[PDB]
RNA sequence: UCGAGAGGUA
């Protein structure tokens, strides 16, 4: 249901998603992606 | 561009000068000292 | 940076309590209970034991 | 006595041109600390 | 959850809107915009904290590191997700908002002499000197002076106390000329390491690093996490501080007049939250109550003042963050309670001796 | 016009913890005793450190600073003379009166990390052995190799300078308040209001007696002088319900030592030093 | 450095007050609030003493100035010595009481 | 943000609603470049050119 | 530094910088993002009233 | 022929930039054990227009004897007692001194015993006045001294002062009466420091120094602090709720007053006349259109700002009703040492009006809420479509305060308003 | 008024327009708000007085208190030659000439 | 050392 997930579960999921985002891209990823794109193509 | 030319040349050669026997330091507060006394 | 000794604010010796604190944290003990087990009644010593970051491990590894 | 970089070897070279490590190839050397007594005020 | 089917999207966290240097500030929305800007722009950059875990590989000029870096008692969602302790650079000390014989006027700072001497806010400064040679490195000019520390290779031995007027890098020609580099008037320290390297072109490079431990002096400038900036007006002995009922003396004393002008609420909230976190929750209860303490200080998710007051009351202290203190000089009990709390402070790179001319 | 007659009652006494009550004295005497025992009692601590091998990652000055803070037994502190006062020697190595030599040598020849604690610190005089509590205070952690050899000298010093010769650890004293209850305005209060008044106290200073259905004073020494119950009573409409005032001639002292000297010995040394200070301050008559 | 009394300087100096009779100022060198506060509090117990107080005008200059005003019955120096003796006797009594309590 | 002159710039020094969530509006350098230099937000990503062509997929949608 | 393990990286970088700079002459150089007008949207200006079509690669404005 | 600097030498001290002639002050050298810093009396900060937060004062040592002689005869601090700009006194009490004087002259309910009074008399140059309080209770001995008599030891016996506005009367150097206001303490036309300077002009500096020391000692005995109770500005939770509701109603009334004031234009002369108009309901039904009209028009914006300030004075006046006497913020505001009433209102009750002088492309949608930020027709989303708009004069009201916290939209509005201060 | 062309003085043009209502306007106190042409219209003294009034108003707006003699000296110094010169170097050179 | 460009202090 809409409210079956619970309020605390959503907060925990937001924290976990933020952690996953910081683990995947990192603090600096725009410069790395721009430099990699320039070298490859 | 030497930056010392025209009006700036005048300011830095005749108007504004540097002198000897001068000291520059950070200042703090000391209520014990009198109003006309400076701590050195 | 190893655990600071002498508890800058208070003056109590806390140098030899870091290993015990880590051992207590290894078990099912919260930070407050672990600090209470070490007999730290003043919150300055608790802050010193809680706010320390173990940096010597990275110095030895790197 | 000078310590090399990634390789552990004492160059012990004092010549002006000798700047490259022997049998290593890298040209980075660290000065070694000898056994000297130094006093500090705690 | 209040009203569904009307919101297409949702935000993971409102604190992520701010920058990395701004989201870590506790109670950011409770402070004036100017002070938040100052803290997030200048004071964050000027803080002295973790330098590096591999200082040997770096010959960078003016490297500074704190002896005992400490993470703040409060937690931030951004800092928790980043899982890095390098965001906060400084140490948290007991700060009391009170007047001290007029020595903290004009947003000045009074610190405890005893606390600093135990190892608080003590940092080391490492400065590197570089010389390039394509004349060669060597010790020359026998019996000229200021060359006692120089060895046969032209570099001082590690562990020598270098003062002004002494040669740090010795370069001499085959004809006896000395193109050596000396130390200037304000240059001093103890040599840490000597690094010799050369490029593919064949030019030789020499680096000598001098280190010196810096202790907080009078003219040293310190800043807080909420834009409060000042210099160390006076150093007071521990016995003269207004000790509390349990003998906890404040490490830092600040003038109350700064708060109405600077308009920086939240620093008091930060102090109260940190005090509530640090104080032992005994309550004579067997149940584990330490797992129900408000610790996060996320800017847009800050806890209410009522929750902070309740948490502080459950710790056995006054709910308003102030405690009764006794004058250290006479022993009498002060009429008004003094607000005390373990706020997080930062030591800026600006020093008194660096400004002396 | 003449001297006072203080009375001392000891509640708890241990090697490092002492709690006693001081009565029939002014606040100035207690404050001076606290200041003397926290900043004037001398102890022995390392001040000069000489090292030869410093292959450890930690800097030499950091190691010296954390060595100087190690607590040492100071049973001979009163008898020992100051380094500046000691004229038999200029100060080098072991001295019979002022300087005590300490030797430390650590070499790691195993894969496991070696911890240089305070237990492996040897001195010529057994009486100046560092206080043992446990694993001891960790000085430096060493990887494979990385030898650390040093020579240290400990001298008598006052706790006023460098704050490392202070044996006391937050010595405190309170006024020992007395609690006064009207006992007539409490009857007008309802049962619900009594519970709220009890909950207003930050610490357990008042208790509710179920048999008599009235509040009682339990543990009056933990009031901490927080005007929470008085403010609550004023808010409820009872201004003079509870009157609490400090007692000027009664005090309760809490002395915690760092292990250098015993707490009772610390108090005795503080009293002796205050007496010596008074004798020095005493001025001879002039005609 | 600060602990050592300056060479050639006596710890206590006596200076009479010309404006006020039976008034004197005692300058105690290398002293702190510990001695000054207890001396001031002990002087108030004396009936002959009218004005008793101390000040530390300059924290850097480790000096204590004690001003004593007495009636036409005892000299300020006499009251000062009497207060010092009474404080010494009180310290002796406290030491004896603590020694008895420990045993 | 590059501007020909620093004293006279216009409304580029002030925060904009388009800055919401992209660049921090509370932290900007103080001085000549006030608002010209903007710090990126924590949840800030910069798009990159896509090798694939979406023209063919667009016709499939309708 | 990228690819493979980081055990050799421990005997090297301090693992505190993710790496976005350039080593030109021993000094770290970091690019600063430059904000430029979008060239794939019609731009309408005032005084005078005009609408301009930007050039993608060659000057075909 | 050169000797080192020592006590008694005069050095010309300056704080760059020199905005006025009083920045140059000749001060006698006083050697101190401290190093790498110079110590200055906090009272002397006003002539230098600087604070102890990293300011560097560079001095000039005169070598010629003639320059030294002319230095202490014209540029000395005692020579510059009278401000040459307005004719008033150059030196004031200072923050701590002013606050301590206000506290010691306002309370009148705290009495000092013989020991504390004699301890404080050491710094005061004049003799101790009679206790004037022999018995306060049937069983209370040890006659006490009132607080106002402590401040009376700062005036010469021949000095006479009268300040009708604050009901201050000083006869024979004794402060007879005082009611409130603290205007005589602060710098002004009839400040007591100016009268003292006009009286003797020889020992005014010593009087100020002794007053500062004595007030610092008295304040240390008392203790001044800022706690969460001061920011709460309420005795309990019920008082806080009442204050919040009162602030909300006051803000609503101020908004309605601004809407009424906006009608004072030539376009509504038919409606403002005393006649029969059926469009009365349409004037009050369009509540969101008034904000859009105000943001587009500059004259309407100025009128609305003036009306909002006039109506918000009453809202600011509620702090005295909901504020305790012991509140540190109220004490510092009344004494004039630091802050004012509006800063306290922003601290506790509400920030209030937030407007920017420069023209911008966006506008605040009158509510500063999450729902407002998502409205496509809000002024923040470019234009409201009521034909488009090109520039706006932002106008927003923040109901929340710093203590309660700010939602991101309110923080954005505050940052937009305050960004102009950081400009060069 | 409109400064479309400086061919004719604005004050003189206004005087010609107000001919039917000359009695209504109190011409004994009416004066141009500008300082530069007020000297040409009513004399140097009237312009100096208006300049002093404007300077006092500006000082009051600034919030500071300044003695009257300073403003009077400034006004008398900026109109020594009978014409209010500019603060630029051109005005100083013209005043010296 | 003589310059230029940056980054900061009040
Ligand atoms: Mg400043
Ligand atoms: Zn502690
Ligand atoms: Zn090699
Ligand atoms: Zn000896």
């Amino acid at each position: 249901n809409l409210s079956e997930l619970g309020e605390g579960f959503l907060q925990s999921f937001c924290k976990k998603a933020a952690t996953s985002f910081f683990d995947k891209y990192g603090l600096i990823s725009h410069q790395l992606n721009s430099y990699n794109y320039f070298i490859e193509h | 561009t030497p930056k010392l030319c025209g009006l700036r040349f005048m300011k830095d050669v005749l108007l504004g000068k540097r002198s000897d026997h001068t000291f520059r330091t950070v200042v703090v507060g000391d209520p014990s000292l009198k109003l006309n006394e400076i701590g050195i | 940076m190893i655990i600071p000794v002498r508890c800058f604010t208070c003056g109590k010796v806390i140098g030899n309590k870091w290993d015990q604190y880590l051992d207590l944290l290894q078990l099912d003990y919260t930070e407050g209970d672990a600090l209470d087990a070490l007999q730290l009644v003043r919150y300055c010593c608790r802050r010193m034991l809680m706010t320390h970051v173990d940096l010597i491990e990275k110095l030895l590894n790197y | 006595t000078y310590v090399c970089g990634d390789c552990g070897q004492e160059n012990t070279l004092k010549s002006g041109d000798v700047i490259q490590c022997r049998e290593c190839g890298y040209r980075i050397l660290y000065k070694k600390r000898t056994r000297r007594v130094v006093q500090y005020e705690a | 959850l209040k009203e569904p089917k009307i919101y297409t999207h949702c935000e993971l966290d409102l604190s992520f809107l701010l920058g990395v240097s701004c989201a870590v500030v506790p109670f950011a929305n409770h402070d004036h915009g100017r002070r938040v800007l100052y803290q997030s722009q200048k004071h964050c950059q000027q803080a002295i904290g973790f330098s590096s875990t591999n200082p040997n590989i770096r010959c960078d000029t003016l490297s500074q590191q704190l002896f005992y870096p400490q993470k703040p008692l409060f937690k931030t969602l951004a800092s928790e997700c980043l899982k890095k302790e390098v965001l906060f650079n400084g140490q948290n000390a007991i700060v009391a908002v009170n007047v001290h014989l007029g020595y903290n006027q004009e947003d000045s700072i009074v610190m405890n002499k005893a606390s600093l001497e135990r190892g608080m806010f003590r940092s080391e400064q490492i400065r590197s000197y570089k010389a390039e040679v394509d004349v060669q490195f060597g010790k020359t000019h026998s019996k000229i002076g200021k060359v006692d520390s120089l060895e046969d290779d032209g570099f001082p031995f590690i562990g020598a106390n270098m003062s002004t007027g002494d040669i740090v890098i010795g370069r001499c020609t085959e004809s006896g000329a000395d193109h050596s580099i000396k130390l200037k008037h304000t240059e001093r320290g103890i040599v840490q390491k000597v690094v010799l390297s050369s490029n593919d072109e064949g030019k030789n490079f020499a680096a000598v690093s001098l280190r010196q431990v810096r202790s907080p002096c009078l003219g040293d400038k310190f800043s807080s996490m909420h834009g409060q900036k000042g210099v160390l007006g006076y150093l007071e002995e521990q016995q003269n501080f207004p000790f509390t009922i349990q003998g906890i003396v404040p490490d830092i004393v600040i003038n109350p007049h700064a708060f109405p002008s600077r308009q920086t609420p939240g620093q008091l909230l930060e102090a109260a939250l940190s005090k509530g976190i640090a104080c032992p929750i005994q309550k004579e209860g067997s149940s584990a109550a330490y797992t129900k303490l408000t610790r996060h200080a996320t800017p847009f998710s800050t806890p209410g003042v009522t929750e902070i007051t309740e948490q502080l009351h459950r710790a056995g202290f006054s709910r308003w963050g102030n405690e009764r203190v006794y004058n250290g000089r006479s022993g009498e009990m002060m009429r008004s309670m003094i607000f005390m709390g373990p706020t997080f402070y930062q030591r800026l790179v600006h020093m008194s001796e660096d400004k002396v001319k | 016009t003449y001297q006072r007659f203080p009375k001392i009652k000891i509640r708890e006494l241990k090697d490092d913890y002492a709690k006693f009550e001081l009565r029939e004295t002014d606040v100035s005497m207690a404050n001076a005793l606290r200041r003397v025992m926290i900043s004037e009692v001398p102890t022995v601590a390392i001040d000069l450190v000489e090292i030869e091998v410093n292959s450890s990652v930690l800097n030499d000055e950091f190691i010296a600073h954390r060595l100087g803070l190690i607590p040492l037994t100071s049973e001979r502190a009163m008898s020992m003379r100051f380094s500046r006062d000691c004229d038999a020697c200029d100060g080098d190595g072991q001295c019979e009166f002022c300087s005590v030599e300490f030797r430390l040598s650590s070499k790691c020849v195993t894969d496991q990390t070696l911890d240089v604690t305070s237990r492996d610190l040897y001195s010529a005089d057994p009486t100046v052995t560092p206080v043992d509590f446990h694993k001891g205070i960790i000085i430096v952690k060493l990887r494979r190799g990385q030898e650390l050899k040093l020579r240290a000298i400990a001298r008598k010093g006052i706790g006023k300078d460098h704050a490392k010769w202070s044996p006391a650890a937050t010595v405190t004293f309170m006024y020992e308040p007395d609690i006064i209850i009207n006992e007539d305005m409490m009857d007008t209060l309802s049962d619900e209001e009594k519970i709220d008044l009890i909950e207003s106290s930050p610490t357990k200073v008042f208790g509710m007696d179920p048999v008599t259905r009235q509040v009682v004073v339990v543990d009056p020494e933990a009031y901490t002088y927080d005007e929470e119950v008085i403010k609550k009573a004023e808010a409820m409409g009872k201004p003079g319900l509870i009157e609490i005032s400090p007692k000027d001639d009664s005090f309760i002292f809490t002395v915690e030592s760092t292990g250098a000297v015993k707490a009772s010995q610390l108090v005795l040394n503080a009293i002796d030093l205050l007496k010596q200070k008074l004798d020095a301050v005493r001025l001879s008559d002039d005609t | 450095e600060r602990f050592v009394v300056p060479e050639g300087t006596k710890k206590v100096s006596y200076d009479r007050d010309t404006k006020i009779i039976n008034a004197a100022s005692f300058t105690v060198e290398r002293e702190d609030h510990t001695i000054g506060n207890i001396v001031r509090m002990q002087l108030h117990r004396d009936e002959n003493v009218l004005f008793a107080g101390y000040q530390l005008p300059h924290p850097l200059k480790y000096k204590i100035i004690v001003r004593i005003h007495t009636t036409s019955q005892s000299s300020p120096m006499q009251a000062y010595n009497q207060a010092i003796n009474d404080l010494d006797k009180e310290l002796d009594y406290l030491k004896n009481q603590f020694e008895a309590e420990v045993a | 943000q590059q501007v020909l002159y620093t004293g006279k710039v216009g409304d580029a020094r002030y925060p904009h609603p388009s800055h919401w969530g992209r660049v921090c509006f509370l932290s900007t350098p103080d001085g000549e470049n006030c608002g010209l230099v903007k710090n990126m937000s924590l949840l800030g990503l910069v798009s990159t050119q896509s090798l694939e062509s979406v023209v063919e997929k667009l016709f499939a949608c309708g | 530094t990228s690819e493979k393990g980081k055990e050799n990286c421990k005997k090297g970088d301090c693992a505190f910088d993710q790496g976005g700079y350039f080593v030109i002459k021993g000094a770290e150089k970091v690019f600063i993002a430059q904000e430029q007008m979008c060239t794939k949207r019609l731009w309408i200006s005032n005084s005078p009233w005009t609408v301009s079509f930007r050039s993608e690669n060659k000057r075909n404005r | 022929i050169f000797r080192s600097l020592m006590d008694g030498d005069t050095v010309l001290m300056n704080r760059p930039p020199s905005i006025h002639q009083h920045s140059l002050i000749a001060m006698t050298v006083r050697i101190l054990p401290t190093t790498s810093v110079v110590s200055l009396n906090p009272i002397c900060c006003l002539p230098f227009r600087g604070d102890f937060d990293g300011d560097c004062l560079h001095g000039y040592v005169p070598q010629s004897i003639q320059a030294k002689v002319e230095l202490d005869e014209l540029v000395a601090l005692d020579k510059q007692l009278i401000n040459r700009q307005n004719g008033r006194n150059l030196l004031s009490l200072g923050q701590d001194s002013l606050t301590a004087a206000y506290l010691v002259n306002v309370e009148k309910n705290c009495y000092l015993n013989r020991a504390q009074m004699q301890q404080l008399q050491m710094y005061c140059p004049f003799q101790l006045p009679p206790p004037a309080i022999i018995k306060a209770s049937p069983s209370s001995t040890e006659p006490q001294w009132t607080g106002m008599q402590l401040f009376g030891m700062l005036f010469p016996p021949g000095f006479d002062y009268t300040y009708p506005l604050n009901n201050v009367v000083v006869s024979n150097g004794e402060l007879l009466s005082f009611s409130e206001g603290s205007a005589w303490l602060r710098d002004g036309e009839g400040n007591f420091i100016e009268r003292l300077l006009k009286h003797d002009k020889g020992k005014v500096l010593d009087i100020i120094y002794s007053a500062q020391e004595m007030l610092s000692q008295w304040l240390l005995m008392r203790g001044l602090s800022v706690s969460l109770a001061d920011l709460y500005l309420s005795s309990d939770l019920q008082s806080r709720k009442n204050l919040t509701e009162e602030i909300s109603y006051g803000l609503r009334e101020a908004e309605q007053v601004c809407n009424k004031q906006q009608l004072m234009v030539e376009s509504w002369r038919d409606f403002l006349a005393v006649n029969g108009e059926d469009k009365e309901e349409d004037s009050v039904s369009d509540l969101a259109r008034f904000c859009y009209e105000r943001q587009k028009s500059a004259t309407l914006s100025e009128l609305a700002v003036s009306a909002f300030k006039d109506a918000y004075r009453d809202v600011q006046a509620l702090a005295y009703r909901y504020g305790d006497q012991s509140n540190s913020f109220l004490i510092m505001s009344k004494a004039g040492s630091k802050g004012n009433i509006g800063k306290l209102v922003q601290h506790s009750m509400c920030i209030g009006l937030q407007n920017s002088a420069v023209s911008l492309s966006f506008g605040f949608p009158r509510e500063l809420t999450c729902a407002a930020w998502n409205d496509p027709n809000s002024p923040l989303r470019g234009a409201k479509g009521k034909t488009t708009t090109e520039s706006y004069v932002p106008y927003g009201v923040i109901e929340n305060s710093f203590l309660t916290g700010l939602n991101p939209l309110e923080s954005f509005v505050h940052s937009v308003t305050s960004r102009d201060s950081s400009f060069s | 008024m409109y400064g479309d062309r400086g061919k004719r003085n604005c004050w003189t043009a206004l005087l010609e327009t107000c001919l039917p209502i000359m009695d209504m306007i109190d011409w004994g106190r009416s004066h141009p708000d500008n300082i530069r042409q007020c000297c040409s219209v009513y004399g140097i003294d009237a312009g100096r007085s208006i300049f002093v009034a404007n300077l006092e108003s500006a000082v009051s707006d600034t919030g500071k208190e300044i003695l009257r003699e300073h403003l009077l000296l400034v006004a008398d110094s900026l109109s020594v030659t009978g014409e209010f010169v500019a603060l630029n170097a051109k005005g100083w050179s013209k005043q010296r000439q």
